């Protein structure tokens, strides 16, 4: 029982830990810190602890009334990160007891709460997350999962296929139906809504659903496979997604898609567990991620908003395709694929993985890779992500010369012999492009888009490796 | 410009050309590689909708060899011949189906 | 009635407008855009907007079966900000038709989707945002507001 | 900050600014206007501006709490209209701030609530509003709208045909049903209930809905058209129209119709809120609209009405046939037509549009020619309402010789011809006859139609021109 | 059974029922018509009686499968209107089987729907109705009406006052409630929300609700008298409405206001309903009357919008002050006051009592005379209206030069004085100067109203004689 | 008197005798001079609940002359000859169909 001093006092005297483990319950982060300069190292990390757990800038007399060692949080390590005057890996372990139980947003307000903009702090990136099984243990996770949702498609042996209607925002609610249709005939799995078409004069969205369940219908009576599209229930109040989920419900739809960003985890959570009441599968469109995750020294990285989109609920999670149009690293993929979809995933610096993450059994997410990609993507895309993965082709199926179906079969015939020559023992990092040749030999769609597609190609200056 | 025609598909490996013995013994040589249990399963249709085939047999939980997963094709081909047969592959790690093509229309 | 040309082309043919003045009903959004080396500035502004609004990688073909110049987004100035190689301020305007009424949610899903991680993009910074009257009525605003508070 | 002064002043010192330019923003009313004689006409304008916003008789000292120059309606023009001593069209701009957002009641109460009973006020008529791109933004507009209703009952290319089943009053549910069916099988894309219809001793509503739906559906089977008929929900409270626009959706109808004037615009916005949330087409009769806007000299003009429908919802609407039995002028009409159909309608004194409406991608509403119209006057509704209307041949079907269904197929095979005509380029208004008649040589439905209506004529004065 | 003839015939053959007396049941209606020029006066009453009850433009093969004669309207009689060449008063019977029970609306759409825009018709002016009492019996009528709204606000012998808060538009929800609150604790029974106050960006409704709220609270405790104000429930949809009125409810609010006319009779039958299940008392402001009722020669007399609203329901109605701002005449307002008041009227051709009018304890409407009076209108109001009355002065309360709680003084003290000196035996009719100056000279308020307001009077023609 | 009979019908321009190609080619033509984009599409049925028919190629949006149109609708014939074809006209301004006409039913 200590007195009451009033005034300020150094955060590193009674924040910052180095000597102490982490307790297995304990939730550990990993921060990129850059402090300003003549700012101790590790008065930077006792304060990103304090104002992260407890941490107040005077001390209150209100500490004395509680066990303050039993909620505050510890740097219990700094590391100077290679090649860098001023920048460190501080590792952080909050108690268990800080959090709500289930709750995404809490979580996220404790850790990246208001530590980011610490005057003494110069840049924050949330690198990693080791969220322990215990607090695993108290949320949904995805409302299905990997392989849940493969048994309800009745899917198996090969990644999906999926497209974005394009354009994004203009079509009918009947045209944009009618591209549906021929897309889903032609071979694609599914179809969704691009994430800014919720519901707009041009296209309300009782239309849209209405229109895509009908094609939806038609071509699954033609094709004679499990057809599905996408459709944003992402609205401005929780009533409103709410009413468009109960009618993708209504009209017997097996998916909704929601922006757990822009419509928040709040109503992402609400919607997980509605979908996981309802039997409904939930994909999950990152839209404003690169707001916050694209600068390597300020942000919080996409692997920590991956688990805790995981824990939220999602069966679909956007990974980016690593060589399409959107910025994405291969190893820093890998790494945050491998959490997302598998159970136990090991510590791993050169992936990202600064903590050995378990699930207990929480079910996997499936990785969509979307965005700039075509045919003779194909092959790296297998090799990359494998079967428990959405390739999506919204130019590279509606782009084909011949219409949407004929676009849509030619990246089935490509998806289909790469999981072939795969299957059989080919190497598809290097003979993807004999396989694609050899498809093109026997598929005359299939030629007409690598034709089309040849020399496009995205590559750029990795800005987050 | 060719307008797509009208066919009804199977699922995995469906949109590629039909499937020749040696191809289909491959497939099943990589589910025998993998670790997956490989099993026939035959069904009078093919909707989409069918959650369940009909087993034939029991699943090759046995098996060590592509020859005796064509064995039971074979025989289901024989005493099914106006059935969709198809070939699974169990993933028993993570409990999920891992490969799934149809070897046999009604004929 | 143009007929369908398949392929990939520049954004800035046909999302560029330099000489296009702000309706009063648009959206207008000031990005701080700092592009790749040898990225055209113009070419990045008009793949923000592109992208933002209606623009894909390829050419669609459905694209036709539509009123495009009605939705599309237009960077209508770009002007280099003062003490930067590479860094300008483009000013984007969107049809007031391509947002859903009374849903901020829409409006930054539309704005700031996917545009950041662009990879011809080095870094983007959504500065201000000019909300027309027609739309600010589309929301309820504030429950009650400082003079009810 | 003025002081009080207690005591009446006149209108024109505070509300008429003939050198106000109006906002973008402003609601602006154009009022036919005749005072009392010894009036002046600027002070009669200002009484109507004022008392239409913010002004009472005698001075208030609330006022001075207040910024009444954001408030105060004004008068910003008046013009002697020709060929009259003592009518002015006044023009009268309002401030947005003054209008409930997204309520129709409360901008008519607001505009024609007190100011037509002014004492000092001989007649007054409201022509013409312009609603500012800002507040019709507000509203939800049309339930669907033209364009997603022609894509829900998928028909293209032709105006819509219709019927009302006659007598109005009188036949039992299930002879009304057969009337309906007769009428449907004959080639008429909707019936329709009398406006008079809604639950009466002789039919209770119930009954009428189960066999209209069941002929709906026997004529569907048959023709392998879509088939509809405007089932009146109109009620005498907003619970009994509610249940019966349930009753309707559980009946699996795709339209349902409402009185918006007998019935009420909160009813009407309700019952139209309530259809687009349930995919419901909304057909709106304007009964009780001639007590309103017969006269030239005084009430309201039929396009604020339909301005106002419009805004407060609804897919089709009523707009006389202008060669019908019901008055209606053809330019007025082309103008209230344009006004109800177009996103953009530019100022065109000659057609009675008053001000430059823009709609702002609100959708435009259905035209419905409804009285008093055989085949005869076909070829100039074709020529009038082109292809997004909808023609109704009450008498013109069930008062054939043969039946119902053979009116019903005259009708269909006029219309037809007509569309075929006009699209071959021939001259619509000139060869109408000539079209008729050539059709009559193919078809004996028409031909008797033809010649049992050929000198029946409605030409009067035109009250409001 | 006669066969069917196909063609148009004449409507006097089947319509014009010349010696046919109305029986009891039947709804009476009388027209002011004014037909083209040689079109015969008893074809154009027939033609109203047709299009109003059953009757269509060519003869229908449907009417055979009924019985005609027991749902027609048959004009019984037309007499020519004194000094009119071609204005005839048309008497029309129609079957108490043609009407919902219980349906104002209905009624309204069967009686003025589309008659009024006959191309044979050049004026038509609905000038009364004769309801009968099998009729009446199907309505809740006043929620409360007269004597149950006297006993559940405790006051008796005398008018009630009232007050319109100005200026109309533009005050602050708290300067609203300030306001109201000097008003009450001045002597005014009841204040009142301005027909144009719904919810607006400057005076959100809750917050306008609340703060009326806490001044009726304060001044019935200061006062110690039942205060209330008419809170206007008038709203966009039946549900805001609803919710409007819930929470009027909730605040513990004795009486709610609605605009029967431009909110339209469905919401206002609703309303009546939810007032009579919720012990509300029902104010109803007639906006947009003098749109149908100010012309003489065409429209709806406001006596049949007042026998509508008293079925559909309201506790109070506005009838016009005859000596204010607002245009309306002396025999007319008397006669229809009585008819919203009375149980039994009888027939009264010189103050517009068309027919024999029976409640059958229909409980009455209060009378509101509200626009354009001051204290110097209050014995003839007492003389007009009489204690079952509410009087409203808007300007005549705010605008007194002391302020709101003087200025109710000054009309509670003109209003006590003129029911005293009504008691005594005095000639209200010819002393009300006398008894106004007496009081002034006890009342300084009063004397600074009528010293304010003297020489403030408001004639011109009547139209509607 | 006569009884109508029951017969199926096909929306716009169904109550019209028999369509010769001439009015086949005058319909299109219209849809040129309008601006609409011509279509053909085709289905083995044609249940009005039926909201999507089955796109031949693609939408002839460079088109500027009947014959071409005339030569997709005759390709979907021989093509599909027990299909039912019909004409159709995207109007891109306010984006509804603005023309729609059958052309071939099922052979
Ligand atoms: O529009 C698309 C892809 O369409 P397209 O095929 O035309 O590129 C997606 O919404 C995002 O671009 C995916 O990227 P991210 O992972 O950032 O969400
Ligand atoms: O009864 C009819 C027409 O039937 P019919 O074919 O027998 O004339 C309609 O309800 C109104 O008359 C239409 O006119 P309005 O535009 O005034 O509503
Ligand atoms: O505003 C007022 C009166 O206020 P004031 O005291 O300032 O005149 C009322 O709403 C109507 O004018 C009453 O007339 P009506 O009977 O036509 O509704
Ligand atoms: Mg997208
Ligand atoms: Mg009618
Ligand atoms: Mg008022």
């Amino acid at each position: 029982g200590a007195g009451y001093d009033a005034g300020v006092q150094d955060y590193r005297l009674t924040y910052y830990a180095p000597d102490y483990t982490p307790r297995d319950t304990d939730i550990l982060a990993a921060f990129r810190m850059t402090p300003q300069p003549g700012v101790p190292p590790e008065e930077c990390a006792a304060a990103v602890a304090a104002e992260s757990s407890t941490g107040t800038w005077t001390t209150v007399w209100t500490d004395l009334l509680t066990d303050m060692d039993r909620y505050r949080g510890r740097c219990y390590d700094i590391e100077p990160v290679p090649g860098e005057d001023n920048q460190y890996i501080a590792y952080v372990a909050y108690p268990l007891d800080l959090f709500e139980e289930g709750s995404v947003t809490n979580l996220l307000t404790s850790l990246v709460g208001n530590v980011f903009g610490f005057k003494a702090l110069r840049a924050l990136r949330l690198e990693d997350l080791r969220i322990p099984v215990a607090y695993v243990k108290t949320f949904q996770g995805p409302p299905h999962g990997i392989q849940v949702e493969r048994d309800r498609i009745n899917k198996y042996g090969r990644p999906l296929l999926g497209c974005t209607i394009k354009p994004k925002l203009g079509l009918s609610a009947k045209n944009y139906g009618r591209a549906v249709y021929e897309c889903l005939r032609g071979g694609l799995d599914f179809t969704k809504d691009d994430e800014n078409i919720n519901s707009q004069p041009f296209q309300r969205w009782r239309d849209r659903f209405l229109f895509v369940a009908d094609a939806i219908h038609k071509s699954q009576a033609e094709t004679g496979e499990i057809k599905g599209h996408y459709l944003n229930v992402t609205a401005a109040t929780c009533e409103e997604m709410m009413k468009r989920a109960a009618y993708a419900k209504e009209l017997e739809m097996p998916i909704v898609m929601h922006d757990f960003l822009t419509g928040g985890f709040t109503a992402n959570t609400t919607l997980a567990h509605w979908c996981r009441d309802n039997g409904i599968l939930l994909h999950i469109h990152r839209a404003m991620h690169a707001v916050i995750d694209r600068q390597k020294n300020h942000g919080i990285h996409f692997r920590v908003l991956a688990k805790c989109l995981r824990m939220s609920g999602g069966d679909h999670i956007h990974t980016g395709t690593v060589v399409g149009k959107l910025e994405g690293d291969r190893a820093g993929t890998l790494g945050f694929v491998d959490l997302l979809r598998e159970n136990y995933i090991e510590q791993d610096k050169s992936r990202g993985v600064y903590f050995t993450q378990d699930w207990a059994s929480m079910p996997g997410v499936m990785a969509v890779a979307s965005g700039g990609i075509h045919v003779w993507h194909m092959p790296a895309l297998v090799e990359i992500f494998g079967d428990d993965s959405v390739l999506q082709f919204g130019g590279g199926t509606l782009g084909h010369p011949w219409g949407n179906a004929p676009g849509a079969t030619a990246n089935r015939v490509a998806l289909e012999a790469c999981v072939q020559a795969r299957n059989e023992g080919r190497n598809l990092a290097r003979e993807g492009g004999d396989i694609i040749r050899e498809a093109c030999k026997w598929s005359p769609e299939l030629a007409a888009a690598c034709e089309l597609w040849k020399e496009i190609k995205f590559e750029f200056d990795t800005v987050d490796t | 410009m060719k307008t797509l025609p009208k066919e009804r598909r199977y699922e995995t490996l469906s949109y590629l050309p039909p499937l020749t013995d040696q191809q289909i013994e491959k497939q099943i040589n990589y589910c025998l590689q993998m670790g997956y249990i490989p099993a026939v399963e035959f069904n009078e249709t093919s909707e989409p909708e069918a959650y369940y085939w009909t087993m034939w047999k029991l699943p090759l939980f046995g098996a060590n060899n592509t020859r005796a997963v064509l064995d039971e094709i074979q025989a289901c081909r024989s005493e099914y011949g106006n059935c969709f047969i198809r070939v699974v592959g169990f993933d028993n790690v993570k409990q999920c189906q891992a490969v799934s093509f149809i070897v046999h229309k009604p004929g």
